């Protein structure tokens, strides 16, 4: 019936990737970080911004409907 | 913060990334890679047992002195109240670790409290800010604040200038090869006087 | 054709109470160890995960696994 919990996700960033890349992808490559965001996700769903801080994570928003 | 203790890979511009993000680990090989806590190990000493440095004080882990007083209580009273659990003279290398992360970031809240290093250090790329770390750590925030004409010319990223004109100063005199590995971290921008 | 590339410094499973106490601003604690281990995620899927590292125009995962 209802959903009990949920999955959190605390990105950092993103980069869109021609999958192409994958696989030449290995151990010791860098990718590169090309958006820098900040965004709390439950799968496909932004939530709202956090802070990295002294000893973690404060988030702002979470919009839950 | 978490960010300034990340290990800095100092590739120049630009960057050649396989459709714009990948860079390859054979790429990689060519440059030497390291953080903070390598660079300040390398000029300052890990050490998990209390000692008296050259000054020569109490002191423990990455430069962390304790104090001047010349009683090893008290030292001991200063360490214990840095980490939190009776340690008798004796860290842990976590606890060093987490002790160096304490003083890095009171180094930059330092630099950045200061209207002389804050500009200079806003200007600077991340291998270069470390090395104004480094001076911050050896010197303290003041003693950094009065070199006056090197901060200006590493802001206006006259590096070689800047790289003259700090060794004509007392520190590179006192301090030749640390103070060497730190201008050379200006002038070039890479961790290189550290590969050794 | 392109994918979209997650970096993703931390997960966690939440229940709603923990949610509308992260809500309101209550510290979610990390190791501050936590940069070393940043996850790539594409559509949900976890594809690897690496060091954050940090270049001179941007920031950037260094692979420790992958696949």
């Amino acid at each position: 019936p209802k959903m009990l919990r949920w999955p959190l996700r605390f990105v950092i960033g993103s980069s869109d990737t021609q999958r192409s890349l994958l696989g030449r992808i290995g151990i010791g490559d860098v990718l590169l970080i090309r958006t820098s965001r900040a965004e709390v996700y439950c799968y496909a769903k932004k939530l709202g911004h956090f802070n990295r801080v002294e000893g973690g994570i404060i988030v702002e928003t979470l919009d839950i409907q | 913060g978490p960010v300034d203790m990340l290990k800095n890979i100092p590739i120049p511009s630009p960057l050649s990334p396989v459709e714009g993000i990948l860079i390859k680990r054979k790429t990689l090989e060519r440059y030497f890679s390291i953080n903070i806590f390598e660079m300040l190990r390398i000029d300052e000493g890990l050490r998990l047992k209390i000692y008296k440095n050259t000054e020569g004080y109490y002191t423990i882990g990455i430069g962390h002195l304790l104090t001047k007083s010349p009683s090893l209580n008290a030292a001991k009273s200063e360490l214990d109240k840095a980490i939190g659990r009776n340690t008798n003279g004796v860290i842990t290398k976590d606890e060093a670790e987490k002790l160096f992360n304490q003083d890095v970031d009171a180094a930059v809240r330092g630099i950045l409290r200061n209207a002389k290093l804050k500009p200079v250090y806003d200007s600077l790329d991340a291998v270069r800010r470390a090395a104004l770390i480094n001076m911050v750590f050896q010197m303290g925030e003041t003693g950094v604040a009065g070199f006056t004409n090197s901060l200006r010319m590493l802001q206006q990223k006259r590096w070689d200038e800047a790289a003259v004109n700090l060794a004509k100063s007392r520190w590179y005199n006192q301090t030749p090869n640390r103070a060497k590995r730190v201008i050379t971290t200006f002038r070039t921008g890479t961790w290189d006087a550290y590969a050794a | 054709v392109d994918v979209k590339l997650e970096f993703v410094l931390y997960r966690k499973n939440v229940t709603l109470a923990e949610l509308e106490a992260m809500g309101q601003q209550q510290l979610l604690s990390l190791p501050t160890n936590a940069e070393l281990n940043v996850e790539i995620m594409a559509n949900g899927v976890l594809l690897g995960n690496g060091e954050l590292v940090q270049m001179n125009d941007t920031l950037g995962v260094e692979i420790h696994e992958w696949l």
